[PDB]
């Protein structure tokens, strides 16, 4: 035939390339063209076809066509005659010699023809193999379709199965037949909730200015809207590059909230006006969530919580205002003087811990406050009526993971319709709470309970902003950005399957995965 | 598991060292070098073969002249399990029993023999014959409940080979390692994961146990169990949620021969020149 | 008020040297810039950060190029940016770029194009990056079954491989018949998936090839003498067949065929030779529909059958996909820029075709508008107009045609297009247009490049330079300038086409100036060029014999290889009987260059709505200190 | 006579062999594996022909010889468990 030769150069220098293709025909004056099939069935007489060409311009052959003999075909020929005719090809001309032969035996079988021409030094043999399949037809039965779950149908966490040995009673006499057992994985992705558009939130973008609590109000709306952006990536459809413009704002209000900090690392409306128990502690925690977007001076934020925990802190563990801000409207719903021992010491109690990772090398005294505070809760969380303090307080438990048994029984109860934690009154104090028992939640790692309650937030539609939405504004969106990494895409994906054949000694055990699911994993067996 | 050695270790409140190693003569016992130090002296190391209840005094411990696990400290890479092989020499002669017997190592005229070769058989052949280039069907010796059970697992050294030795980015400490081939030294043998099947992974308590090849009814040791990826051992059951990069490391004793062949040479366990 | 300006990509290529040019208008002496590259968002740093002086003595311009990572911090959905930063002393200058995450190209060659059930496949990956060039990566690969689903993967490494990985799978006796796939892709870049099929059936190769060339590449609907095919067949060692032939015929519209049982024929083959013709009354009899022009569109398919006389062997071949058109030829303006210049030329790139798609070769087209305007059609099926534009606002819309002698105005193509006026900044009417002599460039030669200007005296002599940048592959080639004095409206550049030009390069130039009422202007414009498409460098097979005859099946024979210095050259060899039952999938250079080019970053075969627009349909971003900069990119895909 | 294995494949066994005097090929069996199979490539010892590609668990080879040659060994190996092909190598 023509061989086609193609070459592909690879250069570390040049590079890549692949050349023309290059045809070297190979030819023979005289030669033999044994076509066989792809396959023939046993038994049955077929005809297989010699063509011996003659390409000699001006020449007739007299050759002389032999088929050799073999015990797994029946032709004329034998072991002790030859089965050989002799004919006269004209030139420039072919022709063909039948043979008759029967496959004896199955499996793949040998075919050789020779011939030689007479008055010259000219010969030529083929040897091809053909196919010889079994006289019959090609079945193949479903035995079972088990489904592999343990848990939904398992016991212990294990699952076993029988599988029924194939049927093939109508099974043609001596023939092989394998059985292909199957595995596969089947996602199974699921959940997740949509997130507040960044279209929505144009307006959070404020310049922090004013006294030392007129700046925090300024500042919180455009922390907490980065922070939001940062985990959803929405800077695509907000605007992009408008992000600079937001984070000179961070710093700006940063560096003037400084300068309401007294020498006792402390801060208050004004560098004359008491300190301040709660504007100290609500510092702490919005400087510590501005620790991953601008830089916060170690000594400033920790200092402020060693101020709470040395100075403003019973043995009780309980935390108590002594300069209530001004601005009673920034405090959220602390307002309310229902249960104030257990609602401040919970708010103060959480900006320390959202602050450990931080002040765990210079505060020695961080560690002890946070079990006393935590041992407080603890104590009157059973007698807490409002479901604002409830929440506010769950989630300072919960982050300890103290949040158990009876305690854990009624934060979920004191939700209603559960989806919400609302209290009689104003909507800053129910979205507020709510988002703090999102947190709770998301801490708790249940999320059975949590699609819910997010979804309450979002079919409410509160992006923030306004009087007194310091807290609800800050708080909505530090729950659904928290929802938005805790948030699977897929359940648990890890099967230990092993099928244990009694023709085989070991068993066969396979691991299915979540990226690796989907896989085609096949075991043979030619014995049923 | 006649050839099965169970070392402990002493350590003043440190706690103690729970490896183990393999009967290669009357008087060695060929295991892991990074279960002892500098520091530990023979008075607090004791070895016990054969499931026997008593504990025998160790003469000297050998350790690999290449062995340094802090070679490494300046890349910034902790542990350094190259070379990461130890010979234990005993103070008394092994009686071999029912329980206790030797296993066979690569290079040596007995092997040869298992392997049922020629006996002009070179070295650079046996390596071909137990190490061929492909995914290799290996074994070894874990402790169930204070019960030894074996272990299949599948050597790594086809085309495979690569996608096992670089999950030892995963490996604590290593995380960031510039060339994952810094760590991974050619003296190193690969098993676990996912592919072609779901091995088992080694347990702290295994490691120096001895990576066998059973072929032929004999049991051939062509490795060390050194170090895995993930620790899915923890004294209350085995994580039953194993990682795919899940894979375990050993030291392919055709590469510390020459110390093998030396230090056992009185030992009359004819090893091969080549 | 000195103005610093800075030039990058629209989309920036992980693991690789991106370009970055810094200007400086205008200022004196020296200026130290520093440039700093972080993620986004946050000012996570620092992913690679550069120095640089600007010289006088280099006309302010400086070639700083970067590598970003390489880093594990860039892991579904969506997409990530990176804060190109740049400091001009103290005016800091920042700009946000998209991130691809593709790590190169990956290219699969399978030796044959079907297997039979129980042969193993070889196969071999090559590992380029964003250049063509050998690179050690982490790769992926798969083996999809007809149904789609995955039964083998692994994970290897063309590390210390030279970019080529040698592979094999095995076939299995009970194998699924139908068109396997061997799926890839880089590691660092699951999305960015390479794939090659493969097909999987029972069969035996042929003694002889069947060919089957109608007299024409299409059929005219009008054509009396209908549709004449001619049936070649010769043995594949070259010898001529002597057989007979079954040809028919049928109509395909859609993805449905309609056969025609009345255009059934036995032709003789004689001589490795036979003859067909359908004639136009079966053709129209097939259908049934009175009207002949609703075949329009259509195409026909012919179906051969050469048999032997020794009925040995039994050849089927096809000829599918016979457009049926009016007009012999068609136009596309696909290659013609979508904006103009009002008052300036407007340049044409006529792209003239035949029914299958193959250019033609010497073809003349004019505009309605004009006459003897006329340009013959070149080889690659590209033609050269201009027509003149007025200074209107007004849309342009212009008309092509096809002034073939020989051939009525009714049977002839026609397509009409049209172009936007290009935004001025300050309606100052100041323009830019780049005028390229169209003609198939070679690698060695030389083009040359004209800078038309527009604008009044009372600013001209502030215009003492264009920049122009040169885009290749989706990255900067080179970036010079163009120096000119007050009075010459047009200027040329001396640009020298080298190898790396291959396959197609854009060029952008914009100049700046502090014209109207006083305010910092920008103009620019782009223009995209082909070149003579080939390998970078060469590689050649020919016979090492001297001539002679032709071998002997088992006989040595010497094979000439002429490659570049220290490459390595994979070989493989194919009975041509092979490509008989399936020709599809082969691996051809053409079909490389195509991967390469259809993936730049550059969209608009040139100019734009504005000046910022020029840049981004280019594949540019410039962003300066004076509030200019280009619009943003979101999208990794041209848009539509 | 020397052989050589294509790309992605693994030479094991003599690479070059010389026809000696005694009629038999010098060195071993020249086999050319991928390693992808539960068992390597049982091989082709010269002189013989291998009917069987699948070198999967269960599955097995047969080895035919040339006209005037007498096969000794196993004229049939099965792949066994545990990576061994059962009988002997033919020749
Ligand atoms: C199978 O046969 C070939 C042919 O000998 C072996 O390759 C050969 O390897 C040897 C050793 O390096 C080379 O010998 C060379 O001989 C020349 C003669 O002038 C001398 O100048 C060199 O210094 C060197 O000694 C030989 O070039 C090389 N043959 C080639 C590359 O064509 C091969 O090793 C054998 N395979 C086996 C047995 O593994
Ligand atoms: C066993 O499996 C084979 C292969 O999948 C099945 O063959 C089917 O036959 C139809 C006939 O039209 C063909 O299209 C395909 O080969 C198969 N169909 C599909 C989509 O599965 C066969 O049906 C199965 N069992 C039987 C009845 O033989
Ligand atoms: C890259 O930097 C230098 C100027 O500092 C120049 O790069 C040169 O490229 C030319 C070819 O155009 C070569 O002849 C030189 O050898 C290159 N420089 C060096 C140091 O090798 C040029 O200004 C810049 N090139 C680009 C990408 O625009
Ligand atoms: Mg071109």
């Amino acid at each position: 035939t023509t061989w086609e030769i193609l070459a592909v150069s690879m250069s570390d220098k040049k590079g890549i390339c692949v050349a023309d293709p290059f045809e070297v025909t190979v030819m023979q004056d005289f030669f033999i063209d044994l076509r066989l099939p792809y396959s023939v069935v046993r038994n049955e007489q077929v005809e297989i076809r010699a063509v011996l060409y003659n390409y000699r311009q001006n020449q007739e052959l007299k050759v002389r066509v032999e088929l050799l003999h073999n015990p797994a075909f029946c032709s004329l020929a034998t072991t002790k005659r030859r089965h050989q005719q002799t004919v006269t090809i004209p030139p420039k001309s072919s022709l063909s010699v039948p043979y008759v032969i029967v496959p004896l035996k199955t499996g793949l079988q040998e075919v050789e023809v020779k011939a030689a021409v007479y008055h010259h030094f000219i010969s030529d043999g083929v040897r091809k193999s053909l196919k010889v399949v079994p006289e019959g037809i090609r079945m193949n039965k479903t035995v079972a379709v088990r489904t592999l779950d343990p848990e939904r149908l398992g016991r212990e966490g294990v699952q076993k199965e029988d599988i029924p040995p194939a049927d093939l009673s109508d099974q043609v006499p001596d023939t092989e037949s394998e059985t292909r057992i199957l595995l596969q994985g089947t996602p199974v992705a699921q959940m997740t909730e949509d997130a507040v558009d960044a279209e929505r939130l144009k307006h959070l973008i404020v310049t922090p200015s004013g006294c030392g609590e007129e700046n925090m109000i300024g500042m919180t709306p455009t922390v907490i809207a980065v922070h939001y952006l940062d985990e959803t990536e929405q800077w695509e459809k907000f605007g992009l590059e408008k992000r600079q413009g937001a984070l000179e704002l961070i710093k700006k209000g940063y560096t003037q909230q400084l300068a309401f900090r007294q020498p006792s690392s402390a801060f208050a409306a004004f560098v004359k006006r008491a300190p301040s128990t709660w504007l100290t502690a609500y510092v702490v925690k919005v400087f510590s969530l501005a620790v991953n977007l601008i830089a916060i001076d170690s000594q400033v934020l920790c200092g402020a919580v060693k101020w709470l925990i040395l100075e403003k802190q019973k043995p009780d563990g309980v935390f108590q205002e002594d300069a209530p801000v001004i601005h009673q409207e920034m405090i959220g719903g602390l307002r309310n003087n229902n249960e104030k021992d257990m609602a401040l010491t919970a708010f103060v109690l959480i900006s320390l811990q959202e602050a450990k990772d931080i002040c765990e090398e210079q505060v020695n005294s961080l560690p002890g406050s946070i079990t006393k505070a935590g041992d407080f809760l603890e104590a009157n969380y059973m007698n807490l009526q409002r479901s604002y303090t409830v929440a506010i307080a769950g989630y300072a438990l919960a982050q300890m993971g103290r949040l158990k048994g009876p305690l854990l029984n009624k934060f979920l109860t004191t939700a209603k319709d559960k989806n919400r934690w609302e209290d009689p009154g104003k909507q800053l104090y129910n979205v507020e709470a709510t988002s703090y028992a999102l947190l709770a939640l998301l801490q708790l790692k249940d999320f059975d309970f949590v699609p819910p309650v997010v979804r309450w937030l979002n079919e409410q539609r509160y992006y923030g902003g306004g009087y007194g939405s310091t807290q609800a504004t800050f708080m909505v969106f530090q729950a659904l950005a928290q929802y938005q990494k805790d948030a699977p895409d897929h359940q648990e994906l890890n099967l230990d399957v092993s099928l244990q054949l009694p023709s085989r000694s070991s068993k066969i055990t396979h691991r299915i995965h979540w990226e690796s699911a989907s896989l085609l994993r096949s075991e043979e067996t030619k014995e049923n | 598991q006649p050839w099965q050695a169970k070392i402990s270790v002493i350590r003043p409140s440190k706690g103690h060292e729970s490896c183990m190693g393999a009967v290669v003569s009357e008087y060695f016992v060929l295991t892991a070098a990074h279960c002892f130090t500098v520091d530990d002296k023979e008075h607090s190391i004791k070895v016990s073969v054969g499931g026997e209840k008593r504990d025998l005094e160790i003469e000297v411990v050998l350790f690999h002249p290449n062995y340094n696990i802090n070679g490494k400290k300046e890349a910034g890479i902790p542990e350094f399990y190259d070379y990461d092989v130890a010979l234990i020499k005993l103070k008394n002669k092994l009686k071999y029993g029912q329980t206790i017997r030797p296993i066979c190592l690569p290079c040596t005229e007995g092997t040869t023999r298992a392997l049922r070769l020629p006996p002009t058989t070179t070295c650079q052949q046996q390596k071909e014959e137990l190490l061929p280039a492909q995914d290799i069907k290996a074994l070894f010796v874990s402790e169930e409940e204070k019960k030894l059970t074996r272990k299949e697992v599948y050597i790594k050294n086809g085309d495979k080979k690569g996608s096992c030795e670089r999950d030892a980015q995963y490996a604590p400490g290593y995380d960031k390692v510039k060339d994952i081939s810094e760590v991974v030294t050619p003296r190193f043998l690969c098993t676990g994961g996912v592919s072609p099947y779901a091995d088992p992974n080694t347990c702290r308590g295994d490691s120096g146990g001895p990576l066998i090849v059973h072929k032929r009814s004999r049991f051939i040791q062509v490795g060390v169990i050194s170090w895995g990826v993930v620790d899915v051992c923890k004294n209350q059951k085995r994580q039953k949620q194993v990682p795919a990069h899940a894979r375990d490391f050993h030291i392919n004793l055709f590469q510390v021969l020459p110390w093998l062949k030396e230090k056992l040479q009185d030992e009359d366990l004819g090893f091969l020149a080549a | 008020s000195p103005m610093y300006s800075i030039i990058t990509p629209n989309i920036l290529r992980l693991e690789s040297e991106e370009t970055m040019v810094l200007e400086a208008h205008d200022a004196q002496g020296d200026v130290p810039v520093t440039v700093t590259v972080h993620d986004f968002p946050g000012k996570k740093l620092v992913l690679s950060s550069e120095k640089t002086v600007l010289t006088p003595a280099t006309n302010h311009m400086g070639n700083v190029t970067f590598t970003i990572p390489a880093n594990r911090e860039f892991k579904k959905g969506r997409n990530k940016f990176v804060t190109v930063q740049a400091t001009f002393g103290t005016q800091v200058v920042e700009k946000v770029v998209l991130v691809s995450l593709q790590s190169g190209y990956l290219f699969i060659q399978t030796d044959k194009t079907i297997y039979t059930p129980g042969s193993t496949v070889l196969y071999r990956i090559f590992t380029v990056n964003h250049k063509l060039l050998p690179v050690g990566r982490t790769v992926m690969v798969n083996i999809e079954n007809p149904e789609g689903i995955p039964v083998k993967q692994d994970s290897l490494s063309s590390q210390n491989q030279l970019g080529v990985l040698p592979l094999s799978w095995d076939i299995p006796e009970l194998v699924n018949m139908g068109q396997w796939k061997i799926r890839a892709y880089y590691e660092n870049s699951p999305q960015q998936v390479f794939s090659t099929e493969f097909e999987v059936k029972e069969y035996v190769l042929p003694s002889f090839e069947v060919i089957v060339e109608p007299t024409e590449k299409f059929y005219y609907i009008y054509n009396e003498k209908g549709l004449e095919v001619t049936i070649t067949a010769r043995f594949l060692y070259g010898k001529k067949v002597e057989g007979t032939a079954f040809v028919i015929f049928g109509i395909q519209d859609g993805e449905q065929r309609i056969s025609l049982p009345e255009s059934l024929k036995r032709i003789p083959i004689e001589d490795g030779s036979g003859e067909v013709v359908l004639s136009r009354k079966v053709l129209l009899d097939g259908v049934q529909n009175p009207r002949a022009e609703d075949l329009v569109g259509k195409s026909l398919y012919v179906s051969a059958t050469v048999i032997l006389h020794s009925g040995s062997d039994m050849v089927q071949a096809e000829r599918s996909g016979i457009p049926i058109v009016t007009s012999p030829y068609q136009i596309h303006f696909t290659k013609t820029p979508k904006y103009f210049k009002p008052g300036m030329p407007f340049d044409l790139m006529v792209f003239v075709t035949n029914p299958d798609g193959s250019p033609a070769y010497r073809v003349p087209v004019a505009v309605q508008g004009e006459d003897t305007v006329q340009s013959l059609t070149q080889g690659d099926g590209v033609a050269k107009l201009s027509i003149n534009t007025h200074p209107s606002q007004k849309p342009l819309s212009i008309t092509v045609r096809t002034k073939k002698q020989e051939l009525s105005e009714a049977e002839q193509a026609t397509r009409t297009m049209q172009a936007l006026p290009y935004s001025t900044v300050g309606n100052s009417n100041n323009y830019l247009h780049l005028s390229v002599l169209r003609t198939e460039l070679r690698p060695g030669e030389t083009l040359n490049v004209n800078f038309l200007l527009r604008m009044d005296r009372a600013h001209e002599a502030k215009i003492r330079y264009y920049t122009y940048l040169i885009m290749n592959k989706g990255r900067l080639l080179k970036a010079g300038r163009q120096v000119r004095e007050p009075g010459q409206d047009l200027v040329v550049l001396p640009l020298s086409i080298t190898t790396d030009f291959i396959p197609s390069f854009r060029l952008v130039a914009y100049y700046t100036l502090i014209g109207a009422s006083g305010q910092r202007e920008v103009v620019a414009d782009s223009v995209w060029v082909d070149v003579k498409d080939s390998c970078v460098g060469s590689l050649v097979v020919k016979s090492g014999q001297s001539e002679d005859r032709q071998p002997v099946p088992g006989q040595q024979m010497t094979l000439k290889i002429e490659g570049d210095h220290g490459a390595r050259v994979v070989l493989v060899a194919v009975d041509k009987g092979v490509f008989v039952l399936n020709k599809k999938n082969k691996l051809t250079q053409s079909k490389i260059w195509d991967v390469v080019e259809k993936a730049d970053i550059g969209c608009t075969p040139g100019s734009g709505k504005d000046y910022a627009g020029v840049f981004s349909d280019a594949g540019l971003t410039f962003t300066s200190s004076s509030g200019q900069q280009t619009a943003q990119r979101a999208e990794l895909q041209c848009p539509q | 006579i020397s052989f050589h294995c294509y790309d992605g494949y693994t030479l094991r066994g003599s690479a070059n062999r010389t026809c000696q005097v005694n009629g038999r090929w010098s060195g071993q069996t020249a086999i050319c594996d991928n390693g992808a199979g539960y068992c390597s490539n049982p091989g082709i010892p010269i002189g013989t022909r291998k009917v069987g590609s699948q070198y999967r668990l269960e599955d097995s080879v047969t080895y035919h010889c040339s006209r005037g040659l007498t096969l000794r060994g196993s004229q049939r190996r099965t792949c066994q468990e545990g990576g061994s092909w059962s009988g002997t190598e033919p020749s």
